[PDB]
RNA sequence: ACCGAUAGUGAACCAGUACCGUGAGGGAAAGGUGAAAAGCACCCCGGAAGGGGAGUGAAAUAGAACCUGAAACCGUGUGCUUACAAGUAGUCAGAGCCCGUUAAUGGGUGAUGGCGUGCCUUUUGUAGAAUGAACCGGCGAGUUACGAUUUGAUGCAAGGUU
RNA sequence: UAACUUGGGAGUCAGAACAUGGGUGAUAAGGUCCGUGUUCGAAAGGGAAACAGCCCAGACCACCAGCUAAGGUCCCAAAAU
RNA sequence: GACAAUGGUAGGAGAGCGUUCUAAGGGCGUUGAAGCAUGAUCGUAAGGACAUGUGGAGCGCUUAGAAGUGAGAAUGCCGGUG
C-alpha cells in the first residue's frame, strides 16, 4: 500500500530540488527524515514537509504504519517558469528564469 | 494584403549590420499578422452559354424525365384556399415520389402556397423552367396547359 | 475557402519518425535529421541489396576453396574440373556440400580430378 | 538423405519433409508439384548430375502462394532534387518436399 | 570562445556523472536516538559527548 | 532460399598448432601462420567469428630473410613526441626480439578490426625451440 | 442525369498545373523559370519585341 | 462553395489600451469549468503555498487562462546492451538474451564482420574549411481581372454570336 | 531507323578534365585560345589506396543463382605461393 | 503469348495522392464524431484501413464543382523549449 504527497510550483529549479531527492529515493521514512534535516540544502525542508505530509496520510487517510515506510517514489518535474530580465551592459537585456517545482513523494509498506 | 494591412510604414530595422534578417515592413506576407498574399478577392463566377445550347440543354432534361418515366400530366390544379394537407394528398394519390417538380402555366398562388411546405417538392412556372430544378427533381407534374405552353417555347 | 494546415504535417512528419525508430538520440526524435537517416538508409539498403550478393558468393569461395585444399586441390582447379565434368551445382551448394557431408564432397573431387 | 534441385534461376538443398520458399511456381496451393532437376543426390548413395541425375525426381506439396514483406526501394541523388520510392513484394511459393526420387 | 556545436543529451548527462552530493556524514545520538552530525552537538536534545550543551 | 550455414561459438573447434620457424622465410611463414589464426583453412569459415585456430611458432631466432634486409630492412615508429621517430634494423630486431619480429610480421598480415586484433592474440612466439604450452596438447603443422 | 452523377465531356476539362509545390511534379523549386537571369525574377522579362 | 483566435479588424477579451517616443508618431499580447455553481461541508500534514481523503458532478483524470492537450524539452522505472575502443551513427550479414503480434517465411536488443565523408543552396567541381538552419510547432511564395494566342470540348454552320 | 514540315511549351548563352591537331606562353602551368573525340556536367556500379573529368561499364524491381569486362589471384582481400 | 524499352540536372509531357469548402445521392455517430496516442496492417508512390486507449459532438463515403490546397531551409515571422 502507497501513499502520496505533492508540493505544486514550487519555486526551486527541479536540477537543484533532484539533487536532493536523489539522496533519499528508496530508503526508510526514518532515515530519509535525518537525511533532509541534516542536508544543508534549499530543498532540504521543503522535501521534508513534502515527506511528512505523505507520510500523515499514509497514517490517517490509509492506517499505515508510519514506522515501516520506504520512499517508494521520489521526483521533480518541471512546474511552469516565471520569465525575468537583467539589465546587462550597453542597453541589452538578458533572459532570467526562475524555473518552479512539482515535487512529488510516494510512500509505501511494501505489500 | 501587405498595403491593405493596418500600419507597417516604416522600416523596422535598419538594412545591415544587426544580425537579423532583412525586413522592410512588419506587415510583410512572411510576419504574423502580414499581408495575405493573392488570396480571394470579390469576383463574379457566372458566365454565357449560347441560347441554342442553353433551349438544347432544357429539352434534354425535359427529354430525361420523359424517357425515364418521371412525367405525370395533369389536367389541371383546381384550388380555391391554399392547403397543404390536400396537396400532400394529392401527390400521395398521383402516386409521386418524394422530390417532385410542379410546373404550372402561370403564377399559380395557391398551388403554391400549398406546396411550399413540403419538402422535395417545388413548384415553378412553364416560363421559369430550369436545369437545375428538373434535374434535382425526380418526377415531373405538369399541366395539360403548361406543357403545351413549354412545347411552343421549346 | 480557406485551407488551414491542419493535419497532414503532423501525421507524415510522424511517419518518418517511426522510420527512424532505434537511431542514436536526436535522429529517432527530431524529423529534419530523422528524414536525413532514413534517406540514407534507403540508399544504403538499395545498395547493399546488391552487394549481399556479392558477399554471399565470396564466402561460399573461400569455403570451397578450404575443402579443396584438404582434398589438395586448388578451388580454380576444383572449379575447372567440375566444369569439364559436366557438373553444374552452383558455388552456395557446393559449400553447404562440403559443410554437410565430406563423403559426397569428396566424391565430387574425384569426379573433377577424373576430368582434369 | 538430401537432394539438389534446380528451380527459380536458383539451387536448393533439400531433405524430405523440408519446407522450402521458392520464386512463384505455377500451381495452386494444395496440388503437388515434381522438380524434374535433380543436379545431386547425397547420403548413403550419392549420384552425380551431369549436369542432372537422369529419371531423378522431388516430389512435393504446395503450402501456400504468398508475397514477400515489403521492400521499400528508395534513392535519391543529393543536391539534384532527384529520388525515387517505389514498393515491392516478391511472390513466392512455400512447399513441403514429401519424396526424394 | 564560444560552443561550436551544441551538446548532445547524452555528453550533457556523461558530464553530470559526478555532479552530485552525498549523504550528510551523521550517525545516532547517543543520548536521545535521533540522527546528528558526528562531532556536532546534537540539536535535539543539546547533548554532545554525553554533556548537555 | 538462404541455407548458409554460420558458424558460432556453440560450433566452433579451436585446435592448437606448432610451426617452426628454422629455415623458413618471415613473410611466407608470416602469411600462412596469418591464414590459419583467421580460419581461411576452415570450410566454416564465416567473417564474424573467430573460426581460427592457436598457433605456437618456435624457433623465431632462426627466421630467415633474403637480399640485404638484414641491413636494408628498417622498422619505423613514432612516439607522437616532435622529433621521436625510432628505427630499428631486421637483422637487429632478429638478434635482440625475434618473437616481436615473427609477431608484427603477422599481426601486419591481419586486419585491424576488433575481431583481428582477437584472432592476432591466439598467435604465441618463441625465439627458442621450447614452448611451455605442452597443456593445450599443439600439433606439428607442416608449411605450404 | 443526376446532380450526384455529373460526367464533363472526355476532354473537355484538365486540371490546371500547380508550380512550386515540391520536386518530384518537375516544377517545384525553381518552378520552371531555370536558374538566375532576368527571366527568373518576378515581373521580369522584356518587353515583346 | 468569405475567416474561425498566428485566421478574421490593429482590437472576439475594458485596444488605438499596455508599452515605446520631447513630439509628430509607432503599437501589442490576451477567447473556451460545467447542462446546472451544484465552485470541493468535514477530517488530515503544512505558517502559508500545496497536497491526501471525503463530498458535488456523467466526468474533478472538468477544481478557476479549469474542452481537447501534438512536438521540442525535462524526469522516474526498467527488458537488452556497453569501461582495448577511432564512430555523418546508418545499412547489409549475425550469435546471444528478453518477448509474443492487425499471425506475418513475428517484436525488442545487438557480441562481432562487410560497406559507408549529413541536407539545402550555388557551382566546371562542394565531406567541403563556400551559403543557410539551435530544436519543435504554427504561419510563410505563379494569383485574380481584363485583353491576346493556341490546344481540347460542345452547339450551330455560310453562317455564328449578341 | 530515322528524317523533314507546321504549331503549343521550354531551358541554355560561367563549362571541366583527359587524349590528340595547333596558336600563345618558356615544345611552363591543374595556364590560355581554337579544331577533333570521349567522359563529367546530368551517371550510380567495378578498377585506379583514397581520387567529378582516367580504365571497364550505362542501375525498372526482387534473388543467399550463372558467365564475363577493366583489373587481378602470398596475407590484409575474392581468385595460381 | 511473344520480345522491346524503362540512369538523369534545367526543362517539356502524362497519370495520380492528400487538404478545406459546395451540390446531389447514400451513410455513420453519446451503444461515443473529429482530434490525439500506440500497434507486428494494406497499396507501385503520394498515401488508405483496422484495433485499442484518450476524447466528448460532430464526421465520412460516391460523383461532380471550387480553391487562402501540401514546407525543411528565405542570417524567414510569432510562440515554446533547449
Ligand atoms: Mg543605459
Ligand atoms: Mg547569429
Ligand atoms: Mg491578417
Ligand atoms: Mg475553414
Ligand atoms: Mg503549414
Ligand atoms: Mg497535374
Ligand atoms: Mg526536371
Ligand atoms: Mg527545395
Ligand atoms: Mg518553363
Ligand atoms: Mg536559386
Ligand atoms: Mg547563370
Ligand atoms: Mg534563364
Ligand atoms: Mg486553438
Ligand atoms: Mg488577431
Ligand atoms: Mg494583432
Ligand atoms: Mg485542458
Ligand atoms: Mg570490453
Ligand atoms: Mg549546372
Ligand atoms: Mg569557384
Ligand atoms: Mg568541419
Ligand atoms: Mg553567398
Ligand atoms: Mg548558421
Ligand atoms: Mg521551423
Ligand atoms: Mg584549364
Ligand atoms: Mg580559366
Ligand atoms: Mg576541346
Ligand atoms: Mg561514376
Ligand atoms: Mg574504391
Ligand atoms: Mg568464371
Ligand atoms: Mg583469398
Ligand atoms: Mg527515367
Ligand atoms: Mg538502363
Ligand atoms: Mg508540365
Ligand atoms: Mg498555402
Ligand atoms: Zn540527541
Amino acid at each position: 500500500m502507497e501513499a502520496k504527497a505533492v508540493a505544486r510550483t514550487i519555486r526551486i529549479a527541479p536540477r537543484k530540488v533532484r539533487l536532493v531527492l536523489d539522496l533519499i529515493r528508496g530508503k526508510n521514512a526514518a532515515e530519509a527524515i535525518a537525511i533532509l534535516k541534516l542536508t544543508n540544502k534549499a530543498s532540504s525542508p521543503v522535501i521534508e514537509k513534502v515527506l511528512m505530509s505523505a507520510l500523515a496520510n499514509a497514517e490517517h487517510n490509509y492506517d499505515m504504519n508510519t514506522d515501516e515506510l520506504v520512499v517508494k517514489e521520489a521526483y521533480a518535474n518541471e512546474g511552469p517558469t516565471l520569465k525575468r530580465f537583467r539589465p546587462r551592459a550597453q542597453g541589452r537585456a538578458s533572459a532570467i528564469n526562475k524555473r518552479t517545482s512539482h515535487i512529488t513523494i510516494v510512500v509505501s509498506d511494501g505489500k | 494584403n501587405r498595403s491593405a494591412v493596418s500600419g507597417g510604414g516604416r522600416k523596422p530595422w535598419k538594412q545591415k549590420g544587426t544580425g537579423r534578417a532583412r525586413q522592410g515592413t512588419i506587415r510583410a506576407p512572411q510576419w504574423r499578422g502580414g499581408g495575405i498574399v493573392f488570396g480571394p478577392t470579390p469576383r463574379s463566377y457566372a458566365y454565357k452559354m449560347p441560347k441554342k445550347m442553353r433551349r438544347l440543354a432544357l429539352r434534354s432534361a425535359l427529354s430525361f424525365k420523359a424517357q425515364e418515366n418521371g412525367l405525370t400530366v395533369v389536367d389541371a390544379f383546381n384550388f380555391e384556399a391554399p392547403k397543404t394537407k390536400e396537396f400532400k394528398n394529392v401527390l400521395s394519390t398521383l402516386e409521386q415520389p418524394k422530390k417532385v417538380l410542379v410546373v404550372t402555366e402561370n403564377e399559380d398562388v395557391n398551388v403554391e402556397l400549398s406546396a411550399r411546405n413540403i419538402p422535395g417538392v417545388q413548384v415553378t412556372t412553364a416560363q421559369g423552367l430550369n436545369v437545375l430544378d428538373i434535374t434535382n427533381a425526380d418526377s415531373l407534374v405538369i399541366t395539360e396547359a403548361a406543357a403545351k405552353k413549354v412545347e411552343e417555347v421549346l | 475557402p480557406r485551407v488551414k494546415g491542419g493535419t497532414v504535417t503532423r501525421a507524415r512528419r510522424k511517419k518518418t519518425i517511426k522510420l527512424a525508430k532505434g537511431y542514436f538520440g536526436s535522429k529517432h526524435t527530431l524529423y529534419k535529421v530523422a528524414k536525413q537517416q532514413v534517406m540514407k538508409s534507403g540508399q544504403y539498403a538499395f545498395r547493399d541489396r546488391r552487394q549481399r550478393k556479392r558477399d554471399f558468393r565470396k564466402l561460399w569461395i573461400t569455403r570451397i576453396n578450404a575443402a579443396a585444399r584438404q582434398h589438395e586441390m586448388s578451388y580454380s582447379r576444383l572449379m575447372n574440373g567440375l566444369k569439364k565434368a559436366g557438373i553444374d551445382i552452383n558455388r552456395k551448394m557446393l559449400s553447404e556440400i562440403a559443410i554437410s557431408d565430406e563423403k559426397a564432397f569428396a566424391q565430387l573431387v574425384t569426379k573433377a580430378k577424373d576430368a582434369l | 538423405m538430401f537432394a539438389i534441385i534446380e528451380t527459380g534461376g536458383k539451387q536448393i538443398k533439400v531433405e524430405e519433409g523440408q519446407e522450402i520458399f521458392v520464386e512463384k511456381l505455377d500451381v495452386n496451393e494444395g496440388d503437388t508439384f515434381t522438380f524434374d532437376k535433380v543436379l545431386f543426390v547425397g547420403g548413403d548413395s550419392v549420384k552425380v548430375g551431369a549436369p542432372t541425375v537422369e529419371g531423378a525426381t522431388v516430389t512435393a506439396t504446395v503450402n501456400k502462394q504468398g508475397r514477400g514483406k515489403k521492400i521499400t526501394v528508395f534513392t535519391y541523388k543529393r543536391r539534384k532534387n532527384s529520388k525515387r520510392k517505389k514498393g515491392h513484394r516478391q511472390p513466392y511459393t512455400k512447399l513441403t518436399i514429401d519424396k526424394i526420387n | 570562445a564560444v560552443p561550436k556545436r551544441r551538446t548532445s543529451k547524452t555528453r550533457k548527462n556523461k558530464r553530470r556523472t559526478h555532479f552530485k552530493i552525498s549523504v550528510p556524514g551523521m550517525t545516532e545520538c547517543p543520548n536521545c536516538g535521533e540522527y546528528k552530525l558526528s562531532h556536532r552537538v546534537c540539536k535535539n536534545c543539546g547533548s554532545y559527548n554525553g554533556e548537555e550543551v | 532460399m538462404r541455407q548458409t550455414f554460420m558458424a558460432n561459438e556453440s560450433n566452433i573447434e579451436r585446435k592448437w598448432y606448432v610451426i617452426d620457424a628454422e629455415g623458413q622465410t618471415l613473410g611466407r611463414l608470416s602469411s600462412e601462420v596469418a591464414s590459419i589464426l583467421r580460419g581461411k583453412n576452415k570450410v566454416t569459415y564465416t567473417p564474424h567469428v573467430d573460426t581460427g585456430d592457436y598457433v605456437i611458432v618456435i624457433n623465431a631466432s632462426k627466421i630467415e630473410f633474403t637480399g640485404n634486409k638484414e641491413t636494408d630492412k628498417v622498422y619505423y615508429r613514432h612516439s607522437n613526441h616532435p622529433g621521436g621517430i625510432k628505427s630499428i634494423t631486421a637483422g637487429e630486431l632478429r638478434r635482440t626480439n625475434p618473437e616481436r619480429l615473427i609477431e608484427n610480421s603477422i599481426k601486419g598480415m591481419l586486419p585491424s578490426t576488433r575481431l583481428g586484433e582477437k584472432q592476432g592474440k591466439k598467435l604465441f612466439v618463441y625465439g627458442g625451440a621450447e614452448h611451455p604450452h605442452a597443456a593445450q596438447q599443439p600439433e606439428n603443422y607442416e608449411l605450404r | 442525369m443526376k446532380l450526384h452523377e455529373l460526367k464533363p465531356a472526355e476532354g473537355s476539362r484538365k486540371e490546371r498545373n500547380r508550380v512550386g509545390r515540391g520536386v518530384a511534379t518537375g516544377n517545384g523549386k525553381t518552378s520552371g523559370r531555370g536558374h538566375k537571369g532576368q527571366k527568373a525574377r518576378s515581373g521580369g522579362g522584356v518587353r515583346p519585341g
